[PDB]
């Protein structure tokens, strides 16, 4: 999920 | 933590500095407008706004203290609410119109270009009108927006503690504004009751967005599918 | 007459305006099918609507509105008002929803209707939230009245009554021995739940007026008109 | 007309 990785970064 | 250690003034300061910028639309005042074009504009705008919202959320006190799964959940739930309250905040000093972007100021007449969006437009207008009569301050707005992020999918005790902290912050602001104890409770209530309307607009708007619907982006499609 | 009333008079008026807890259709057969489940719920909700309408007219300030405004408010809030009633009744029954004294359901029965279990969980969480907060009856009737007046307001009269109920809510918490800080916090906590109740209503509504849920059980004319008000649009 | 009208008038 894009939202997941953007929050990860 | 740190969100629980912050004072009310430190809370406001942290929220004000975390504010996302007001993005521009790709609107050309030549051009049509039409259902496809307008929906294309708003989608492109919201898509770009999402990236800033995500990084804004990290700067909200207590949010990064949550797990990654819970952060994802809260944003999937509240993203349209946050977009909407931001919209009506931009439109306070523009009666009868919605300021999606500095180069995109629409009225309810043009909201009819998309079939079924005029009702939500009217609700957005009413909400912005409501903020104007209350003389909503920027310090209060950033608090309400943070409340929306933390509360719209809270259904855990840490979040509620941060919520109580933002509550204290709102009261602190109103007390410095010279409002009596009675006026503070009432204004606090009025503001939080508006969040119910904002929730309503989001739900109504959402079921339209993931209906037959013109090309949505990859991130925006996942935010929508989370509600479907 | 609503604005002239005091806090205790406001509480007393709302307490005595309370609708009765109706019973479900007897002869049990634990609703395992979606037809029997929806049948019992539709029948129950339809009978509750009649009481709700007469309850609304006994809410201070509601009668003072035009008939058109009364209709709009009830159209917007009717499922919200049913839900907050349900979760209030379900407080002392953790893990279960008390639709009626003879109809106590858990989330397992929520699976009987395709797509209803998501909302049951939300209702159960709301009831659970109310429980840990030790929500009092005097606060509940205040919250329920707020839902009626606020959910369709978007009018200076309505907001004047809304403020009066706010004054009433704080008065209750002040009497309970809560400090000023505990008062704004609890008031904020209660009102934020109203946003969740709105959410549950909207998700529940879009299922209810869906063509699939309209065909499972013959809905009453009144309940169908209350749905039609929200079916504009989707 | 609507049923809701009648029940509110009474
Ligand atoms: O709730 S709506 O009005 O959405 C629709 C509702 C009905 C129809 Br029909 C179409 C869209 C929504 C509010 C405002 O305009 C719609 C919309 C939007 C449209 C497309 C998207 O992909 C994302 C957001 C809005 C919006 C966009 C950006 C903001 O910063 C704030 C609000
Ligand atoms: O939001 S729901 O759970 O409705 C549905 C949701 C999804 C599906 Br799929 C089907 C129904 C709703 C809450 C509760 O259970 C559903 C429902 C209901 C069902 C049928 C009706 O004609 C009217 C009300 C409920 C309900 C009924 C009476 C109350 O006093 C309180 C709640």
């Amino acid at each position: 999920k894009i939202l997941h990785r953007l929050l990860q970064d | 933590s740190l969100a629980l250690s912050l004072t009310a003034d430190q809370m406001v300061s942290a929220l004000l500095d975390a504010e996302p910028p007001i993005l521009y639309s790709e609107y050309d005042p030549t051009r049509p407008f039409s259902e496809a074009s307008m929906m294309g504009l708003l989608t492109n705008l919201a898509d770009r706004e999402l990236v800033h919202m995500i990084n804004w959320a990290k700067r909200v006190p207590g949010f990064v203290d949550l797990t990654l799964h819970d952060q994802v959940h809260l944003l999937e739930c509240a993203w349209l609410e946050i977009l909407m309250i931001g919209l009506v905040w931009r439109s306070m000093e523009h009666p009868g119109k919605l300021l999606f972007a500095p180069n995109l100021l629409l009225d309810r007449n043009q909201g009819k270009c998309v079939e079924g969006m005029v009702e939500i437009f009217d609700m957005l207008l009413a909400t912005s009108s409501r903020f104007r009569m209350m003389n909503l301050q920027g310090e209060e707005f950033v608090c309400l927006k943070s409340i929306i992020l933390l509360n719209s999918g809270v259904y855990k005790d840490h979040i509620h503690r941060v919520l109580d902290k933002i509550t204290d912050t709102l009261i602190h602001l109103m007390a410095k504004a010279g409002l009596t104890l009675q006026q503070q409770h009432q204004r606090l209530a009025q503001l939080l009751l508006i969040l119910s309307h904002i929730r309503h607009m989001s739900n109504k708007g959402m079921e339209h967005l993931y209906s037959m619907k013109v090309p949505l982006s990859d991130l925006l499609l996942e935010m929508l599918d989370a509600h479907r």
